[PDB]
């Protein structure tokens, strides 16, 4: 996990071993950030977008930094065209897609594209919908933008991107309005975990099936959470960070796809929300 | 503070 928020934006980069279970620090981020997204390309970990909500500022971030697990260094790469708080990111073929996010009162529909070989950014076609807190998942090398917030309404809609024609296509909407949900692909297709629908945080978790173009519910977690991190590696996806409306939650819940149960596995030293998570 | 992520105004 990289970044996060508790009283202020955080520089924490700090891992967890579900095999061991203990918590230990690594190099801090260069600039504290929350509302960012994390992803891997070629083993390296890249923290993307966000903002630094601090006692002396609230600066939306257009930067992104690459970290290497071989040498514990964060190295700045080229920044985007605009800052993106509450961004969503998707990895196809080890390439970086930056989706939506906000800059001040502007809620982006713009999307950008980054190549770790070359280190650049270029604009692609805008989304149908402006989306901050948008969940982004990649499936069969298609880029999906799920839920979010357009500045007035929170969204249950989702849309798909085609890397060959620069066109966005609305698909079937989720059963639940979700902003700040945890969105990832597990096994077959797209999972949508938790989020905020404008009145409550969500523990219900939805799942999309592309062949049937159908969203179907799965067992809900024990504790609600929005602005959570999400990552896949060994199946059995965990949820880390978030917020339920009063306390910056301190639960790591684990959903098993076979028996479809949730149970709290562990906890890091402090509550936290708005993280960018990926695993190498 | 803010309902979705808990960050301050």
């Amino acid at each position: 996990t990289a970044g996060g928020y508790f009283r202020q934006s955080l520089s924490y980069l700090e891992a967890y071993n579900p095999s061991d279970g203990t918590w230990l620090r690594l190099a801090d981020l260069q600039v504290p950030r929350s509302g960012l997204a994390g992803c891997v390309v070629g083993g390296l970990l890249y923290a993307v977008g966000g903002r630094n909500n601090s006692p002396d500022g609230n600066t939306d971030s257009s930067a992104l930094d690459c970290y290497n697990p071989m040498t514990n260094q964060w190295s700045p790469c080229a920044p985007m065209s605009v800052p993106r708080n509450r961004i969503g990111v998707g990895v196809i073929d080890g390439h970086i897609y930056a989706v939506g996010g906000s800059h001040g009162c502007i809620h982006h529909n713009s999307v950008e594209r980054y190549e770790p070989e070359r280190d650049e950014w270029h604009l692609v076609a805008p989304m149908l919908t402006r989306r901050i807190g948008v969940g982004v998942a990649v499936l069969n090398r298609l880029l999906y933008a799920v839920g979010g917030f357009d500045g007035t309404n929170r969204l249950n809609s989702a849309e798909c991107y085609y890397p060959e024609r620069n066109e966005w296509r609305m698909i079937t909407a989720m059963n639940t309005i979700r902003s700040g949900a945890g969105v990832c692909v597990l096994h077959n297709c797209i999972y949508a975990a938790g989020g905020y629908d404008g009145q409550d945080q969500l523990n219900s978790v939805e799942r999309y099936d592309v062949a049937t173009a159908t969203w179907t519910f799965v067992a809900p977690m024990k504790h609600r959470r929005s602005a959570l991190g999400i990552t896949v590696h060994q199946g059995r996806i965990y949820v880390l960070g978030g917020y339920d409306g009063h306390t910056f939650l301190d639960s790591v819940e684990c959903y098993d796809p076979d028996t479809d149960t949730w149970s709290e596995v562990t906890r890091m030293t402090s509550g936290r929300s708005g993280v960018g998570v990926a695993v190498t | 503070l803010d309902e979705e992520a808990g960050e301050f105004l």
